[PDB]
């Protein structure tokens, strides 16, 4: 958006290391008391050369106010004044009198006022009466733009600020030094017929506007009509955005009349505008009879059919500097999206249009089976020397076979993990303790159960070791475990494996306790 | 960068911009893995970069390092993205500074900022090449920079516009639109009042500055 | 008694004065004087289960967001988030709002009214209205001006408060009239009023 890097550019213009701007923006001062603006009022004193004053997000009351005006009252090279949102939370007996006061201050000073911003305070008529005495001043002879956005001033409030401004303009040109506006931001005012009347009457008189700005203003064709017409008159227009109002059909044709005239527009914002798919004929052809150096147009949200369409996407195509079309919204056909696109590629952008997302148209043995860790459990104390006593201990074989199947259930809960070792200390204790039994045999059968070795007969594996590498930390701490086995049991567990490295701590523990004996 | 101040054989001291150091390799390696993993994720390093800027504007991590730094990060990654990912990341980054420079009070810290804004458009000439509303602006902006007596603001200046003249030479010479002369022509025409407060190494790079466009 | 503190917020130029103006006088304020700061009224309302009162503090629309105004959301119990049917600008502020209420008042019961349903040239459609389904709120079409639905809000809310499903509107429990009364020093102008009364049209459209 060429619009984002020209307000950039702006803001890089008029930013100073040193003697420019003072700003309060963001901070949420209340001044609800001339004391309590004492820090304010003290820093605008301690300021060498002011060229620039923001309010915004504040509170100013009536006697804060005075104090800032009296401040002000010094400054005489002030140019600006970004007094947006400077009055939330304040009721109608205490804003007509602080802009007022305000209003004064700058007179008295002698400023010029370049710049004058005033959106977001919600003034109505009451503020435009209070703000009216600073507008007619000497103060704004020079004034090149009028920020009033969402001031809500209403149909009062915009006829007092037309009568304002054609006074200003008069006195103005009494003086030698006609006023001059050059951008011009009233929206979100309800000015919808009155006040929409009045102010195309006070831009008839000003021919220098260069941007006009009436968005949300729920004005209708009889007086877009009348704005369409004083419009006319100023031949340097530059961007016309009258987003969401009420042309209907009428008010597309007015404006299409004098779009003919104007050779200078460069944005044309409609949307939600409800042009109905007749007014969008009307303006292609005003279009297409020739506008260059046309930037941006939007259309969006204003109910128009798929013909017209196609027949404003033809006459914006001849446009050399386009640089973005809205249509979204609109009433087109899934197949019209389709051959809008097809004609807009079939010229050199092919991309200017924008996205289009919105269209319409006992039990010992049983356990031994299938361990598990609670069948354990059930067995009691019982448990420490039943396995003992059931498991044949005379054959390595069956003693290893006994010592995996009990330590394949081992759990960290520390109920479960006591009575698996308990159990296992009693079953090597009854192993250990018989003469007709080669502890080398055990462990080599241990070994190869576990898959750390190979067999002469391939006797399957087990998955997980985590529960017999647990089992063996814990036997090798036991007295009866032969200071012998533990050179085989390091080497084997320090041999790299695949199912090792599944448990690691289980490893690493084991290995630890090896070391340590 | 990596700046010494040095006097040579006959007591003339100069800035010397070291080259081939190891802060310079150092600062080469960082840049080569950033732009390399924005490469394999943009999103995630632009979401980065702006949580961070919006953790300096708030003030809740503000200081003149942090700054540096993560203006530092925000030029080294230049090119790594597309042209209009970049604008974007341009625009928001640039109007958010713009934005923090106001709100800090103070010379030193208004003139912080302000070498931040000016190293971060220097290290993006695409963007300025782009866009020529911007370019003259940010050249009328170092101008208004050259006759700032606060230490270290001139000597930026220099750099980023020597930096602009080397990358965008060829922006100045030719007819833009909208403008009836070439931008050197209008430099050229009034160049006393511009180097009018400048010391003379300084007089010296913006002479180099302006030949480039002659180039 | 009981009260209800409510909060009715939305744009500028909605109608949420002309809604308070239009329950509690039964008038139809044509012009737009925009509201400073807050208003508080009182709605007095009878129901089958006794009577209620909404305090209702018109917000004004016209100002930003931010802490600055959550003194008007402090402690309240129910919001009235109202946009204007007749404008898109409207309607895609109505997030902004919920977000700010939310931010100060948690859980609440939020009802979303669309104003200025009278009007031919109708921008936001039925169906277009989307917000209300991802968040938890009831959504209702008023219009100040024919008095369409311009009671349903504050039936719904007393039903979340309350917590009776089947609450409904009693007709009053007006009693007859004191006396007569009557003070012969000003009764001639009184007449004069009535002088004026007859050579003045009523606002009939
Ligand atoms: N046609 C029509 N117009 C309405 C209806 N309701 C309200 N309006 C208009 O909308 C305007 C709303 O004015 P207010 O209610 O006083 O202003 P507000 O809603 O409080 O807005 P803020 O004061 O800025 O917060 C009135 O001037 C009416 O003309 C309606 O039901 N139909
Ligand atoms: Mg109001």
């Amino acid at each position: 958006a060429s619009e984002d890097i020209a307000k950039l550019a702006e803001t890089l213009a008029k930013t100073q290391v040193a003697g420019g701007q003072l700003s309060f923006k963001g901070k949420s001062l209340k001044l609800n008391t001339a004391e309590d603006a004492k820090d304010v009022i003290k820093e605008i004193e301690d300021f060498d050369s002011l060229e620039a004053l923001r309010l915004e997000g504040n509170t100013v009351g009536v006697e804060a106010a005075r104090v800032i005006a009296k401040a002000l009252e010094k400054k005489s090279e002030l140019k600006r004044c970004h007094w947006s949102d400077m009055f939330t939370g304040r009721l109608r007996t205490e804003i007509p009198p602080a802009l007022i006061s305000l209003g004064e201050g700058l007179i008295t000073a002698g400023a010029q006022l370049v710049e004058l911003d005033l959106s977001d305070n919600a003034f109505g008529p009451d503020g435009v009466q209070g703000f009216e005495a600073l507008l007619k001043s000497s103060a704004c002879f020079t004034l090149q733009e009028l920020k009033l956005n969402n001031c809500g001033m209403g149909i009062g409030g915009g006829k007092i600020l037309a009568a304002a401004l054609t006074e200003c303009h008069r006195k103005s040109s009494a003086q030698g030094k006609p006023l001059a506006l050059k951008v011009f931001v009233a929206g979100r005012n309800r000015l919808e017929n009155d006040g929409a009347t009045a102010l195309a009457e006070a831009f008839r008189v000003i021919g220098t506007l260069e941007e006009v700005h009436m968005p949300q203003n729920g004005i209708n064709h009889p007086g877009i009509t009348a704005l369409a017409q004083a419009f006319a008159v100023n031949p340097l227009l530059r961007v016309i955005n009258l987003n969401d109002n009420t042309f209907t059909e009428k008010g597309a044709v007015a404006m299409a009349e004098t779009l003919k005239t104007l050779r200078q527009v460069e944005v044309i914002n409609f949307g939600d505008c409800l042009v109905r798919s007749k007014g969008a004929v009307a303006i292609a052809d005003a279009i297409r009879g020739g506008l260059p150096k046309l930037k941006e147009l939007n259309l969006s949200f204003c109910e128009i059919k798929r013909d017209a369409a196609l027949a404003v996407a033809e006459a914006m195509a001849d446009k050399a500097e386009l640089e973005k079309l809205d249509l979204n919204g609109n009433t087109l056909g899934e197949e019209g999206c389709e051959q809008l696109q097809e004609v807009l590629e079939g010229f050199n952008m092919a991309k200017v249009l924008a996205s289009l997302s919105d269209d319409e148209d006992a039990d010992v043995s049983t356990f031994l089976a299938f361990p598990s860790p609670e069948k354990l459990l059930r067995l009691g104390p019982k448990s420490s020397v039943l396995i003992a006593q059931q498991t044949d201990t005379s054959d390595p074989e069956k003693v290893v076979s006994a010592f995996l199947k009990v330590s394949s259930v081992f759990k960290d809960e520390a109920t479960v993990r006591m009575a698996v070792q308990d159990a296992v200390d009693a079953l090597m204790q009854k192993a250990f303790n018989s003469s007709s039994f080669n502890s080398n045999t055990f462990l080599t059968r241990l070994l190869v159960h576990m898959g750390l070795l190979k067999s002469e007969d391939k006797v399957k594996a087990i998955a997980n070791l985590y529960g017999p590498l647990m089992a063996l930390n814990h036997m090798v701490q036991q007295d009866y475990f032969p200071k012998a086995l533990a050179p085989l049991l390091l080497a084997f567990v320090t041999k790299p494996n695949s199912a090792l490295e599944s448990c690691s701590f289980a490893r690493h523990s084991l290995l630890q306790t090896l070391y340590k004996v | 960068e990596e700046v010494l101040v040095v006097e040579n054989d006959q007591g003339e001291v100069v800035r010397e911009f070291m080259k081939d150091t190891d802060s310079i390799n150092l600062y080469k390696n960082m840049r080569e893995t950033l732009v390399y993993l924005t490469h394999l994720d943009y999103v995630d390093t632009e979401r980065i970069m702006t949580e961070k800027l919006h953790n300096q504007v708030n003030g809740t991590e503000w200081s003149w390092k942090n700054l540096n730094t993560l203006c530092w990060a925000i030029g080294s990654i230049s090119g790594a993205m597309h042209e209009e990912d970049e604008k974007r990341f341009l625009v928001t980054v640039i109007k958010d500074l713009l934005g923090l420079c106001e709100q800090k009070r103070g010379k030193d810290n208004k003139a912080i900022i302000a070498s931040n804004i000016m190293y971060i458009v220097g290290q993006y000439p695409r963007f300025l090449r782009a866009h020529w509303k911007f370019l003259k602006t940010v050249v009328n902006k170092l101008f208004e920079f050259m006759h700032e007596t606060h230490d270290g603001v001139q000597d930026m200046a220099c750099d980023t516009f020597i930096k602009i003249a080397q990358k965008c030479r060829r922006h100045f010479v030719q007819v833009q639109v909208g403008e009836v002369m070439p931008f050197i022509d209008e430099i050229l025409n009034n160049i006393n009042t511009i180097i009018c407060d400048l010391q003379p190494q300084q007089v010296h790079t913006f002479y180099e500055a302006v030949g480039y466009m002659i180039g | 008694q009981v009260q209800f503190k409510l909060v009715l917020v939305g744009d500028g130029g909605t109608g949420k004065t002309t809604f308070v103006k239009r329950h509690l006088t039964g008038e139809f304020e044509k012009k737009y004087v925009a509201t400073l700061g807050v208003e508080v009224h009182p709605l007095v309302f009878h129901t089958n289960r006794g009577p209620i009162k909404f305090n209702v503090w018109d917000t004004a629309g016209l100002e930003k967001f931010g802490g600055l105004r959550d003194g008007y959301y402090i402690q309240a119990q129910c919001a009235i988030i109202m946009f204007d049917v007749t404008s898109r600008v409207t309607y895609k502020n109505v997030p902004n709002w919920h977000r700010d209420l939310v931010r100060v008042c948690e859980n609440i019961p939020i009802v979303l009214c669309g104003n200025k349903v009278d009007i031919k040239d109708r921008k936001v459609k039925a169906k277009s209205i989307v917000f209300h389904r991802k968040k938890n709120l009831q959504y209702y079409d008023i219009s100040a001006k024919s008095n369409y639905n311009f009671e349903k809000p504050f039936l719904w809310l007393a039903r979340k408060l309350i917590g009776d499903p089947n609450l409904e509107f009693v007709a009053m429990p007006a009693l007859a009239p004191p006396e007569v009364v009557m003070d012969p020093a000003l009764a001639a102008q009184y007449e004069h009023d009535l002088e004026v009364a007859q050579t003045t049209a009523l606002p009939d459209e």
